[PDB]
């Protein structure tokens, strides 16, 4: 209780990696749009992919070189409440533009599993 | 004697005696009674084979 | 590190004034309404005097209060010479502003009083009264140096008085 | 819980002076112009005095404030050993500066008058009084210890005076 | 008995810093802040370096240089009461200056331990 | 009769805080601000958290730590004239700091109950 | 240890260009968007190219007709932390606008190596 | 023996000036600022430059005119406890005002050495 979730910990391989202020996730699933006709008509469907945002500090243990060589890795964000999501088979994505010290970073999978 | 001797501070030798009697509890309770000594220790048993 | 302070101001003071100043002479307490018709005055001479010590920045130095007061005559309501008397407060002020004496440094002038009242002005003497504040610092604690061959360790287990006693006495540097 | 404050500071001026210090004695008052002519000052020695307490943080501290007089010798307008009676006030400030003495802590210098006037150099003697502020508690309250066999609860409802009374006299532990 | 903090002392790789008044010790920890939505929820952590801000006299026989060299230091902040906390590679932030021969030092380290 | 609040008391668990001065109580409840527009309209509601804020001294039995680690505690505000409030699983906010020997309590809750 | 990247140096030809607060870098490799039908079906590959983002402040060494003049050169971006990123064959890319006294800047090449 | 800073000696090319009080020496080097993620990770450096703060009375055989054209000068701030620092190149920085027979002088270098 009282516990509403403000830092959240990312670990890759349990490395734990070195997050800034803002870590978003999206787990993946069924994004719901609309199909709507004449009336409302119900949602349709469509596939989504879960998907990770972080950005790290530059020069700490993990370097950017193993970032832009991420191919085949599990992933594990974690609340400081105790919400543990993992990311199996997943792989960085976008480009990691490495501007003012900061690593601008985003690792995405196929399937997102709340463990514990 | 010996013990404490040894357990003084001076010789630094650590020594621990370990006995059993066998007997009636009336004897074992009077042993125990008697001795009164902080280097020995006693199991009584009351008709051992 | 008060009284090599003293000094240094009035090596500083002597050197400065020379033969100018008939004397300088550490004064016992603040100018009180006696010291006029107590003093060997001898003028013109200049007295310095500790007026204490306020809290300094730190817990290791204060700011220590000085005083110079300077000493003249004033024959007839006429000072003997008043070019003298005032050059010989500037110069005070000036040698003795900033510079370092001794431990105490960064001597700050605070206030330069007239001094001259009635009890000094029937006496013929002016009384032109210098104050400073400096940063001075504390003595260090005492150091120590002792060497004694180590040879032995007793050791006593804290026990409750009349239970048996358990100690070591370890006696190091033995061979057997 | 001063007593054992001012304990303090006397032992550890004893400790920190020794033989250079004639006495050590606490004063009854603060400084007037009569203590020369009244006390036993067997010159040099230091008087602590404590000079009360000032509104403290919080309502169970104070701000303690105490003096330590100091006394020497000015025979014919010289002191008896001017290094002696410098070293003494600065040890006397260095060492009771910051130390925690008994239940009082945070000793910290405040003030350092001279405190010489006619009636002390008169006198023979100098008084140059240190003074101390100490974030001192206030005692606790008076703990209790007691075991008696609870055996009976006495009720009685507060009814009108004169209305039949109503009243349960329990008397616990009664086994029936 | 209820004895309370008086002095406090600074002390860098064991040895004394003098420290004039005030010095102040902000423990690590956590930052627990509110969380206000339709109704108040409860608090919302966010990680906290230790910080130690004490003021020293300039010119002293540690010198500036010393100081704005310090990157990697043991600080310890002692109450006279017995209770004293240690930093664990601490460094120098903030930006030092010798203004009237006064220096303020922030040592600032990842967290503090509660020793002796 | 018309008794005013004189001295105010902060008990953390049943166990009184020293306090020095100016330990200010703000109930939890809403905050009605201003609507306006063409005219005045009336008041705006926003849910608040009630906070005890009290100055304690530094070094004491209390303990830093122990100060630092209180995530759950039941925080009780009493005027010396009678009325008592009762903080519901109150948290310590803010960054606490042993500037001086002097600490600073922020302790927040969702609720204040007016007991006894 | 505890030297998290601030400041980043970078270097043409061994020169250490002068570059101001913003420095920017994307090493070289491939680019992972994402192909998603049905199912998640992995991700897709794209090439990228080595980018290194600064801002010159103006009347330097270097000048500005030299910086349009580049088609050959040789680039190093140097982290204070120590990861030193390597490009061959470089160009300037974009148009170098004078703006407000900085000389925006972007300096592209075909690969990128973490050397040392 | 413990001798601390007294007054402060604010020359320029070998030619001391008159600052009042508190004249303010910043060394140049690195400011050392937290880097808050997840957790607490280190330290982020950002280069300084030297400066110095000195008060000069106004209409003195200094001259305004030749304050407010140092462009290029050798500042030394030399504090009486015996260490000096000599600004390598330095420039007079802010605006220059005679308000009061006072002027405030904040000369600013690219680097400071401690000579002597």
């Amino acid at each position: 209780g009282n516990q509403r979730q403000g830092v959240a910990f990312i670990r890759v391989n349990g490395m734990e990696l070195e997050s800034m202020e803002g870590a978003s996730f999206t787990p993946s699933g069924i994004t719901r749009e609309e199909v709507t006709g004449s009336r409302v008509y119900g949602w349709k469907g469509k596939p989504r992919a879960a998907k990770v945002e972080c950005k790290i500090p530059g020069g700490g243990p993990i370097g950017l070189d193993e970032i832009i060589d991420w191919e085949n890795i599990t992933v594990e964000f974690q609340a400081d409440t105790g919400e543990t999501w993992m990311l199996a088979n997943a792989w960085q994505a976008d480009e990691p533009k490495n501007d003012g010290g900061e690593i601008s970073l985003v690792l995405m999978a196929k399937q997102s599993k709340r463990i514990a | 004697t010996e013990l404490q001797e040894r357990w003084g501070p001076v010789n630094q030798a650590d020594g621990f005696a370990v006995t059993v009697l066998s007997g009636t509890y009336g004897d074992i309770s009077t042993f125990g009674v008697s001795r009164n000594d902080h280097l020995i220790s006693c199991m009584g048993i009351a008709g051992a084979p | 590190m008060l009284e090599e302070t003293e000094a240094a101001l009035l090596a500083r003071v002597r050197e400065l004034f020379g033969a100018t100043l008939r004397q300088v002479e550490p004064l016992t307490g603040t100018w009180t309404n006696e010291d006029v018709h107590r003093l060997f005055l001898a003028p013109p001479s200049v007295f310095l005097a500790w007026m204490g010590c306020g809290e300094g920045r730190t817990r290791r130095e204060v700011e220590s209060r000085w005083a110079f007061f300077v000493v003249a005559e004033l024959l007839n309501g006429e000072p003997v010479n008043r070019p003298g008397i005032y050059q010989i407060v500037e110069r005070l002020i000036a040698g003795v502003n900033g510079q370092t004496f001794g431990p105490t440094t960064g001597m700050r002038l605070t206030q330069v009083r007239n001094l001259c009242d009635d009890n000094r002005i029937n006496a013929g003497v002016v009384l032109y009264g210098v104050l400073f504040s400096g940063t001075t610092p504390l003595p260090s604690v005492v150091d120590l140096d002792s060497l004694d061959d180590y040879e032995r360790h007793w050791q006593t287990w804290k026990f409750p008085d009349e239970t048996p006693e358990f100690a070591a006495h370890i006696n190091v540097n033995q061979e057997k």
